[PDB]
RNA sequence: GCUUGUGACGGCCCGUGAAAAUCCACAGGAAGGAAUAGUUUUCAUGCCAGGUCGUACUGAUAACCGCAGCAGGUCUCCAAG
RNA sequence: GAUGGGGAAGCUCCGUUUCAAAGGCCUGAUUUUAUGCAGGCCACCAUCGAAAGGGAAUCCGGUUAAGAUUCCGGAACCUGG
């Protein structure tokens, strides 16, 4: 049985902190605990551990990242500017 | 007996050859 | 304390001499459990260490009371 | 000659360590 | 397109999967083309790349990693490199992939 | 082609002589009784000679130019071919199945592959084999 | 039933100050303190405990023979043997690779 | 079963949970050693040496602090049916 | 928290590796000037601060009116030479 409705793994906090905060943290926290897929090995296994660090377990890499993300969407907007600026630069 | 064995050096380089 | 096996390496630590005591000791004990038989334990004072060993046969033990130096000290029980 | 070989160096910039120089204009005084 | 011509040497067509199988097929000279993903280490590519230029054997690179790879052969679990023993039907090594 | 073959010159990777150049005598195909896989009989050399110069001579160069050789049988997943090659007739006929095993048969097999690999070296011919691979 | 002190002036649970209970010949417990465990010596690279080296306290190593402090490959007492074996491949194709790259520059000079 | 030590795992964080002495190893090869006797005291055995100060007892409904032989206060280990 | 320094009428205050000439190692018929030191190498910093952090190495048995991992008996180990 899928035990509760709505709540999900903000249900640790229970009754306090209401609903509004409750359903902010229940969008970050499904982010950070979840698996990733690692580019190098081609798995997913790459954990969250400590804010902006990403452990693949496989390969015993370590990658910089977002707090509760491996790529957030301003670092991906900004990679593409540098692959857009540089092959101007070269012809 | 350096001398000599000189010689046999400086054959083997000219006649072995390869790489 | 160091046990040893081979009996050529206990007649050498008693020519060493550095060796001034050794001590020789019985004790009864039952094999398997089917009958008593007489152990003894030739023991020699070593500098650093006590070395000892063990014959479990009563005739090979009589004969290496005997073949101890006699200009070693040997000491009963 | 046979034994002896030519191993160069390349001082450069990133690649090698660089050799003593007179750093005489440098020294502090 | 590459899709289409592995999809018939797997069908009918001897191959192998992964890298210590090719590496003999490398060494005993059985290997006429291999496939190397994109996502494999550079130590392990490159060493594949001399291995093969010793033998000479043709080197293709798959743009794709190594799960897609896997795709492509038609197994579920995801492959590095692939070789091919002998050729299909279709043509394959002629090919300029 | 198969390219292992009697010329071929290689690294070891693995086993006390890991990174210590090698060439090949007797390639074994695949297997035996005792070694069930591809294996190659090999002859490295285990100390390189050392660093040789203008200003050293006679009883200097010759400490400095001595080299220790081994033989040795390996796995082929362990050794890493190398396009260089080096000719192999000096010891042909010494390095063999037959030579492996009964010792001290082993010591009489490196005393002719040092005069060999020492003697190659003087003239130094084959320059890649006889410098140290540094990792 | 019977009940057992510290030998030591320390009374407090210390991470040095550790009791094992003791059956004595004289046939009463008695304490007695176990010193602190060796960790195993790691490989200073890929991170992981390394065979054939003796688990000792750093001092103690002092001591022991050099067989068991070492392993006979080159490399073997600080590497993980299969973070030996890349470093020798890696070693052998990237030095393999700067004769391509020198062959290369040559011949466009040349040219131009 | 109880107390405790340890192992391999799992959860937690916008917290990711001391430093230094000391010891060892590895890379490097300055150089040093034999054929009439050298090199190894990280194998073994053997010889000599180890200073200064604390060490008794209480640790509390009478040995500490509350003017006291004060129902108060004062850190911790062991822990039976 | 001294020193080098800098403030302060001054008791002293700031500062701790800082705007310091802050020592200790190798070689030498340094080949001629004939009885005088020459050529090089190395690179931060006093000291105090834990009887619970870090840390070389000892156990059993016996014994005293009152002492013991410290005495006695035996059996061990550590450091330096
Ligand atoms: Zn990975």
């Amino acid at each position: 049985a899928k035990r509760t409705k709505k709540v999900g793994i903000t249900g640790k906090y229970g009754v306090r902190y209401g609903s509004s905060l409750r359903r902010q943290v229940k969008k970050l926290e499904i982010q950070q605990h979840a698996r990733y897929d690692c580019s190098f090995c081609g798995k997913k296994t790459v954990k969250r551990g400590a804010a902006g660090i990403w452990t693949c377990s496989c390969c015993k890499k370590t990658v910089a990242g977002g707090a509760y993300t491996v790529s957030t969407a301003a670092a991906a907007t900004v990679r593409s500017t540098i692959r857009r600026l540089r092959e101007m630069v070269e012809a | 007996a350096l001398e000599k064995y000189k010689e046999r050096i400086r054959h083997l380089m000219e006649t072995l050859d390869d790489n | 304390a160091r046990e040893i096996t081979d009996i050529k390496q206990f007649l050498e630590l008693t020519r060493r001499a550095d060796v001034k005591t050794a001590t020789v000791k019985i004790n009864k004990k039952l094999n398997k459990a089917g009958k008593p038989f007489r152990q003894t334990k030739f023991k020699v004072r070593g500098s650093s260490s006590l070395y000892t060993l063990v014959i479990n046969d009563a005739g090979k033990a009589k004969k290496l009371i005997q073949s101890l130096p006699p200009t070693l000290k040997v000491n009963r029980l | 000659n046979p034994l002896t070989h030519s191993t160069p160096k390349n001082f450069g910039i990133g690649q090698a360590v660089q050799p003593k120089r007179n750093l005489s204009r440098y020294v502090k005084w | 397109s590459i899709n289409q011509k592995l999809a018939l040497v797997i069908k009918s067509g001897k191959y192998t999967l992964g890298y210590k199988s090719t590496v003999k097929s490398l060494r005993q000279g059985k290997s006429k083309l291999i496939i190397i993903a994109a996502n494999t280490p550079v130590l392990r590519k490159s060493e594949l790349e001399y291995y093969a230029m010793l033998s000479k054997t043709k080197v293709y690179y798959f743009q794709g990693g190594n799960n897609e790879l896997g795709t492509a052969v038609g197994k579920l679990f995801r492959v590095g490199v692939v070789s091919i023993l002998e050729a299909g039907d279709s043509d394959i090594l002629t090919t300029l992939a | 082609a198969k390219f292992l073959k009697a010329g071929k010159v290689a690294v070891v990777v693995r086993g006390r002589y890991a990174g210590k150049k090698v060439v090949i005598v007797k390639p074994h195909d695949e297997g035996s009784k005792s070694h069930p896989f591809g294996h190659a009989l090999v002859a490295g050399i285990e100390r390189y000679p050392l660093k040789v110069t203008k200003k050293h001579g006679a009883k200097k160069v010759a400490k400095r130019t001595k080299i220790k050789p081994f033989i040795k049988v390996v796995n082929y997943n362990h050794l890493l071919p190398t396009r260089y090659t080096l000719d192999v007739e000096a010891f042909k006929s010494v390095v063999s199945t037959e030579t492996f095993e009964q010792p001290s048969q082993r010591e009489e097999a490196k005393k002719v592959v040092k005069k060999a690999f020492e003697e190659r070296h003087q003239a130094g011919k084959n320059q890649w084999f006889f410098s140290k691979l540094r990792f | 039933a019977q009940r057992v002190t510290f030998r030591r002036r320390n009374p407090y649970n210390t991470r040095s100050n550790k009791i094992k209970v003791v059956k004595t010949p004289g046939g009463i417990l008695r304490a007695q303190h176990v010193k602190k465990l060796a960790t195993r010596p790691k490989c200073g690279d890929c991170g992981s405990a390394l065979q054939g080296i003796s688990t000792l306290r750093p001092r103690q190593y002092a001591t022991v023979s050099k067989t068991h402090k070492t392993v006979s490959r080159a490399y073997g007492g600080s590497r993980c043997a299969n973070c030996v074996k890349e470093r020798i491949i890696r070693a052998f194709l990237i030095e393999e690779q700067k004769i391509v790259k020198k062959v290369v520059k040559e011949q466009t000079e040349a040219a131009k």
